[PDB]
């Protein structure tokens, strides 16, 4: 059964860094994409940066996040730095339906849990 | 009637001195075919199926795999943390029909009820040795050259309200498409386009809306174009003759259909509706995750004439309701031939 182990993230002061990572387990790792998405206080839930072959990012990410696979240890990695106010939400790692990214949500069947993001300026 | 999962087998009508890559593959993979294959219908018997939950579908998706894995050959593929190097010489590529077969111990059942969804019971079960003949196309957002449903249109998801499920449209009319690279008058080896008789299509969205609102009723049913992400499923991707096409939908996927009538607001022209695409050499492969990278085209003018038999849509999330092309596991698109099969075993 499939399930998404996350870790990391939670407070970051403004400007600093932070790594969030994604175990998937119960799935074969090199069949499927995996992605973030966030979702901020009332508002839709968006598509922050997703690998299957290629790497790809949110318009707000502006190459500030690096995405990145470990097919031996079958985890994702997001690696956020220069945080802003605006980055705080809830975080989702997502496995997709295929070996493919979308950025719309129902391109994914599995979700984590979701871990809060906090940047705090001092 | 035990439902069973079991090692099907593959049948097709592969000839010996064919050169076409299928042919070749399904020469030493299948066996041949049955000129006269009996089916025993059963008017009494009631069996539930479930297109979603077929290990039919599972030994389809490897057999194509391997099928792929040994005809279009990638020059490179990267995978992570390796490289594979072969050799990637042109070659002549055209699916045929391949059948699946219960070895004996199991049998297949086959739903005969022409407006079967793909789920729950079927009250006019047949007993077959072998499927029909499935051209194993692999493609994304529209599925061509299947078979079409009998009756009215049908539309088949796990879960219509799980919007994250996706959504198979089997048509009931095939609708043609034409893709084409032609034979400075020329500029680029790498530009294509098909087209599309725009009545042919304003008319199946018609119908095809009209099936969908009365699922979701009171609504706005619109089509909009693909949500962003990997080329092979924001365009429209198929291989055409050995090339990887990715033809632009944004004119297709885009209309509203209103109180009972279809408004396409796509572009068009001489009532004919034109993608562009582009030939691809580096392509982000549906096997597994990675890439690999292929030979520029061939030369001369590469034409598929292809019949859309079917669509794969997925609804936006949330007072309407938008639809997107989708695709990508190609699970579906085997799922979309193999739902009226099951495979039983006769203990
Ligand atoms: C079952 O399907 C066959 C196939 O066309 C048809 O001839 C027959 O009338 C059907 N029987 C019932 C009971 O629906
Ligand atoms: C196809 O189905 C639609 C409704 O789903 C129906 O209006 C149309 O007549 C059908 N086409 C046929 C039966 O040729
Ligand atoms: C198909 O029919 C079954 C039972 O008739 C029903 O439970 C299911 O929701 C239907 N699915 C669709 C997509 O209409
Ligand atoms: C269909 O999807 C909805 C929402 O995603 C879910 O709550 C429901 O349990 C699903 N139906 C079935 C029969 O599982
Ligand atoms: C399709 O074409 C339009 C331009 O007419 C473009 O804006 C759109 O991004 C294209 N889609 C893809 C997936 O390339
Ligand atoms: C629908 O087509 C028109 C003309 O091709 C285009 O300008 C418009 O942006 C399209 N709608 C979309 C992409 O949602
Ligand atoms: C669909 O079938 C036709 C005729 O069998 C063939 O010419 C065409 O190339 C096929 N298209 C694809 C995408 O395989």
């Amino acid at each position: 059964e499939v399930q998404l182990v996350e870790s990391g993230g939670g407070l970051v002061q403004a400007g600093g860094f932070l790594r969030l990572s994604c175990e998937l387990r119960g799935s074969i790792f090199n069949q499927y994409a995996m992605a973030w998405f966030r979702q901020a206080p009332g508002k839709e839930r968006e598509f922050v940066a997703g690998m299957g072959a290629v790497p790809h990012y949110g318009e707000f990410v502006k190459g500030r996040f690096t995405i990145s696979r470990d097919n031996a240890k079958s985890t994702v990695y997001l690696q956020m730095s220069s945080l802003k106010p605006e980055d705080t939400a809830i975080y989702f790692c997502a496995r997709s339906k295929s070996t493919y990214i979308s950025y719309n949500s129902n391109g994914y069947d599995y979700w984590g849990r979701g871990t809060q993001v906090t940047v705090s300026s001092a | 009637w035990k439902e069973a999962k079991t090692t099907l087998f593959c049948a097709s009508d592969a000839k010996a001195y064919e050169k076409e890559v299928h042919n070749v593959w399904a020469t030493h993979a299948c066996v041949p075919t049955d000129p006269n294959p009996q089916e025993m219908v059963l008017a009494n018997v009631t069996e539930n199926f479930n297109m979603w939950k077929n290990d039919m579908v599972e030994q389809m998706h490897e057999d194509i795999i391997s099928l792929w894995d040994e005809s279009l050959k990638p020059c490179v593929k990267l995978t992570g943390g390796s490289a594979i190097t072969q050799a990637c010489p042109k070659v002549s590529f055209d699916p045929i029909p391949l059948h699946y077969c219960a070895p004996a111990g199991f049998a297949i059942l086959k739903c005969n009820n022409k407006t079967f969804n793909g789920t729950g019971p079927c009250r006019n079960v047949s007993t077959v040795q072998c499927t029909h003949g499935i051209k194993p196309v692999v493609s994304t957002q529209l599925l061509l050259n299947g078979s079409l449903a009998e009756e009215e249109i049908i539309i088949r998801s796990e879960n219509l309200t799980n919007n994250a499920k996706t959504i198979i449209v089997h048509l009931n009319e095939s609708v043609n498409i034409v893709c084409t690279r032609p034979n400075g008058s020329g500029g680029n080896i790498r530009q294509a386009h098909c087209n599309i008789n725009e009545s042919k299509w304003n008319n199946t969205l018609q119908k095809v809306g009209e099936e969908l609102a009365k699922h979701f009723p009171s609504k706005t049913i619109k089509f909009e174009p693909s949500s962003g992400g990997d080329l092979e499923i924001t365009t429209h991707s198929f291989n055409c003759r050995g090339e990887f096409f990715y033809c632009n939908t944004s004119d297709l996927f885009n209309g509203t259909y209103r109180n009972g009538t279809y408004n396409h607001t796509g572009r068009s022209s001489n009532g004919t509706i034109t993608l562009q695409c582009k030939i691809k050499q580096i392509i982000n492969m549906w096997q597994e995750v990675g890439r690999a990278i292929y030979a520029p085209p061939i030369e001369g003018e590469i034409t598929c004439n292809s019949n859309i038999t079917g669509l794969l849509l997925l609804r936006d999330g949330g007072d309407t309701e938008t639809f997107r092309p989708g695709g990508g596991d190609m699970r579906d698109n085997w799922r979309s031939e193999l739902y009226k099969y099951k495979v039983v075993e006769i203990k």
